[PDB]
RNA sequence: GCUGGGAUGUUGGCUUAGAAGCAGCCAUCAUUUAAAGAGUGCGUAACAGCUCACCAGC
């Protein structure tokens, strides 16, 4: 079972893709078409999958969420994050933002409460030098 | 720059042993 | 002491070919918790894997 963060639509790159899984019995080929498949209605973002390899190389995997970093990241309208969090901010962010992105991750996050949802990527975001205003 | 399994980012890996 | 758990955002941000708790710099929050560090050491190319913190039962 492999996990990475492949882009929207997009994927079958050495680099990027191929090496990583197609040295445990993956067939790229296959994947990149499927995943770029569904990836089609959640395009431009870059989003985490879990791909799963049976003894027989066949294989599923589940798409998530986008990163909260990578959200974040968007949001703030920045690429990158500081280089020193909390000693440089590099970005800002808006409290109903939060809500946003903890909205947009909530599949993906176990907060029992929009409040927790929010004080989890709120935790991201004091990570990465993004402020919330 | 270059190995046999190895590395992440520009191409080589790993593939035999 | 023994057994089981040790979870989620998340491979935290940066850096880097990679840098996923564990080269290095910065940060070290939040969630779900009975408890579980943005991680004690081993380990991997990076993952994985082992181990410790911590909790539970005996």
């Amino acid at each position: 079972q492999i996990k990475l963060q492949l882009p929207a639509g997009k994927a079958t790159p050495a680099p990027p893709v191929g090496p990583a899984l197609g040295q445990h019995g993956v067939n790229i080929m296959e994947f990149c078409k499927r995943f770029n498949a569904e990836t089609a209605d959640k395009a431009g973002m870059i989003l985490p999958v879990v791909i799963t390899v049976y003894e027989d190389k066949s294989f599923t995997f589940i798409i998530k969420t986008p990163p909260a970093s990578f959200l974040l990241k968007k949001a703030a309208g920045i690429e990158k994050g500081s280089s020193e969090p909390k000693r440089k901010i590099v970005g800002k962010v808006t409290r109903k933002q939060i809500e946003e992105i903890a909205k947009t991750k909530m599949p993906d996050l176990n907060a029992n409460s929009l409040e927790a949802a929010m004080k989890i990527i709120e935790g991201t975001a004091k990570s990465m030098g993004i402020e919330v205003v | 720059i270059a190995s046999a399994s190895c590395t992440t980012x520009i191409c080589t890996c790993s593939c035999s042993s």
